[PDB]
């Protein structure tokens, strides 16, 4: 019965101050190519300017 | 024979520490799948022949 | 052969000139996958401005989104009643494979 | 009367070229973010999406 992979979403908790971003950020991480480190600073540096 | 002695002598010297010369971090987007499977993260702009 | 490419990477010419030959003369339905592009449906009245070609849709790079543009062509009135027929009109080589 | 297609997308103005936002094609395309590393950029990149 081929398992099926989805997204949990941290609604198990039921919080306020804990639980901030939704699963949208997820799909967003999934789109971007794996960064290295200078590359994270490069992308971050570009945003600073 | 003296040739072997010299190619052995250069190996007894040498010396030669290595520093990281040139970095290239590609985009996984930009690489073919195989050349991405071999490649780890960064490479040197002069690769060799293998 | 609903053949589908993936790693349109190594491929060269020869084989790519051959698969285009084969999708024209033998009715194959090849298929790209790693060529993420951006489309813009542009309306009949005018033409297709930016025009590509299979010599170059295989011999194009890998993480580069090229821009193709399909045409709506739902708002283009009819031909006149009294005109000179046609003879062998054209169809169209590439389609998107989503909406 | 006689409009072919009327579609919706990102605003050309809000994300003016000022914030690097450039959707001249239809996608928010940035040029200063996840830039390459030890090499020049690709006249055009997806990653640019």
């Amino acid at each position: 019965r081929y398992h099926e992979s989805v997204l949990e979403i941290a609604d198990i908790f039921d919080q306020a101050d804990f639980i901030q971003t939704s699963d949208a950020v997820r799909q967003l991480r999934a789109l971007m190519p794996t960064l290295s480190t200078s590359q994270i600073r490069h992308a971050i540096e570009r945003i600073a300017q | 024979v003296s040739g072997l002695l010299m190619v052995l002598f250069k190996v007894m010297t040498d010396n030669r520490l290595v520093i990281v010369g040139e970095t290239t971090t590609p985009m996984s987007n930009t690489l073919s799948t195989v050349v991405n499977n071999v490649l780890r993260t960064t490479y040197h702009n002069n690769v060799g022949v293998n | 052969v609903h053949m589908t490419i993936n790693e349109r990477a190594g491929m060269s010419k020869l084989v790519a000139d051959n698969i285009i030959a084969s999708v024209i003369k033998s009715n194959w339905v090849v298929d790209i996958h790693d060529i993420e592009y951006t489309a813009e449906v542009m309306t009949p009245s005018e033409g297709y401005t930016q025009h590509v070609d299979a010599e170059s849709i295989m011999t194009a790079p890998k993480g580069k989104l090229f821009h193709l543009q399909f045409m709506d062509g739902l708002l283009r009135p009819e031909p006149s009643a009294f005109d000179p027929p046609a003879s062998g009109e054209d169809m169209r080589l590439i389609y998107p494979l989503q909406p | 009367y006689g409009a072919a297609v009327v579609n919706i997308d990102l605003n050309r103005d809000f994300f003016d070229t000022a914030t690097g936002i450039d959707l001249t094609k239809g996608i928010p395309l940035v040029q200063d973010l996840l830039v390459p590393i030890g090499v020049t950029a690709g006249a055009e990149q997806s990653a640019e999406y």
